[PDB]
């Protein structure tokens, strides 16, 4: 991701998301959700 | 600890949650300072500050004055630092002042070191300005506020969150098929989601119109109880310094 | 006509409404270009553009390419111009590029003069950046999107709107006394309030997850009918 | 109360506060009760 006078930094990264493995019906219903899960 | 609260998107409940969480922490005996870092200067209205009261830390700073005189006492354990009211010209020229506010950082860092407050909460706007990044860097911990909908779902896959942020669901209400699908998917996949959420609650819609934090407005509201669960979690998990 | 749509605050439904209104205008027989001016680049996902498709007018412009080659044709009547995907470093440093995009203004002015499109709709972000102001100045008319709540109420007494903008309610719901009270006050006091509104509607929540505009996703959704009322008003009042 | 100048195409964009009229609020009793319920609404309407 990205890392931002005084001795302080702030790191930025994408959120930690785990699509490792019910929800199969949710992914078939919504192509937007299936898109990120593949 | 300094705790930042920032919406993943605008309008997700960040300011109402900041006011409510500050109220809950002070109910638990903590001395709290709540700082409004949003140029819209809305936080003060949850604390019965008159709309025409224009003073604030950034107002005073842009006027060549001491930001330390812009503070307000709500209770003996809750102080408020409003942003101040900007003119229309200042609102539409954020580049003019977004770079002239960095001295608030050493002022807050000094206020932190003094131990006067157990908690400093900062309501952070949904932007990437210099001053937002600066104030974010002062935070020991931060919460990223979401609502369960397709827009927030997309944002969690494309925008950076502050490192170490936890995700807090607000405005939750069961019965929407797509929202329940997103939520069950987040439960299995979003590794930094908090274990409690805040339901849609009319107390949270009314309290701003009553100009109070939700727990003062309706202590027995479900949302007020959920914010208290959040405050207890913060005492347990977020009291360490960075 | 060039029509800007801008939320009075974030999250009020501006992008979904932009996509829905473009679809409605097409159903009424109009030629429409829909332009995403938001760095979040979300409008394209209502038109089945792959998330991994990074092209867009601003992405092209920052890369030294021709922005006019980033356009997409959705139907014979509906063209789309995504913003493009920014890197995290670009996302977190808008000052590096938010003044490098002025060329889009002359390009849209040329498109305006050609009469190629009957409508150009611009999804504008809730900021005050140079590029947002520049795009606003190109609009013939603008809609300011609100929800009926205490936050939008306050904002309407303290933040400027584009001159001549009309106010459009989205997300109106059952079960809220304070909303009902604010709404009744607005009906008697808010001189710029449009006479039609959009309710909170599951079709408007589902249609983005299905990657379609609401009126294509569910043509008989109550919200699709509310958007059509808006489209008809725009044809009558915003045409020129 | 602001006019943005867009020299690159020779256009101007004026901004102003929304047009709000509270002159006739007192006549409807439905609004008088709502104003009593919510101090925030009373605050703007009194001004
Ligand atoms: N859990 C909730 N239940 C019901 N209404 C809510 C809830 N949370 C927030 N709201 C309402 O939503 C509106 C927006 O809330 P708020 O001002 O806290 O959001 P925000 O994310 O800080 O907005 P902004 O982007 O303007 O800073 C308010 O009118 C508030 O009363
Ligand atoms: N009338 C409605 N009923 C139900 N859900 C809605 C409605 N309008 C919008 N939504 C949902 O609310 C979310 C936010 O909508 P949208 O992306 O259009 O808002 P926005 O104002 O463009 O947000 P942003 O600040 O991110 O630009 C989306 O998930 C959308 O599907
Ligand atoms: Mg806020
Ligand atoms: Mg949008």
């Amino acid at each position: 991701g990205y890392i931002f006078i005084v001795a302080l930094k702030q790191a930025f990264s994408l959120p930690d998301i785990d699509y490792a493995d019910q929800l199969a019906a949710a992914l078939k219903r919504w192509p937007l959700l299936a898109e990120f899960a593949q | 600890a300094v705790l930042g609260l920032q919406g993943v998107r605008g309008g997700v409940g960040t300011t109402t949650i900041t006011a409510a969480l500050a109220w809950s922490l002070q109910m638990l005996g903590e001395n709290v300072l709540v700082v409004d870092a949003c140029p819209d200067n809305l936080l003060r209205l949850s604390f019965n500050v008159d709309f025409t009261h224009r003073q604030g830390w950034a107002r005073a700073m842009l006027d060549g004055q001491d930001w330390r005189d812009a503070g307000l006492r709500y209770t003996s354990q809750l102080d408020l630092l409003p942003f101040g009211q900007l003119s229309i010209e200042e609102q539409e020229n954020p580049q003019h002042w977004q770079t002239r506010l960095s001295d608030i950082c050493s002022g807050l860092q000094q206020l932190k070191a003094s131990g006067r407050y157990q908690w400093i909460l900062i309501d952070l706007p949904r932007d990437a300005s210099q001053i937002t990044h600066q104030l974010l860097s002062l935070c020991d911990h931060s919460l990223a506020i979401v609502n369960v909908d397709a827009n927030c779902h997309i944002r969690l896959h494309q925008q950076a969150l502050p490192d170490g942020a936890h995700i807090l669901i607000n405005n939750f209400r069961i019965g929407s098929q797509v929202q329940d699908d997103i939520y069950q998917l987040w439960l299995q996949s979003q590794r930094r989601l908090l274990p409690m959420l805040i339901h849609r609650d009319e107390a949270m819609a009314e309290c701003l119109a009553a100009k109070q934090p939700v727990g003062e407005y309706r202590s027995d509201a479900l949302a007020a109880e959920e914010i208290l669960t959040l405050a207890n979690w913060c005492l347990l998990n977020y009291s360490g310094l960075k």
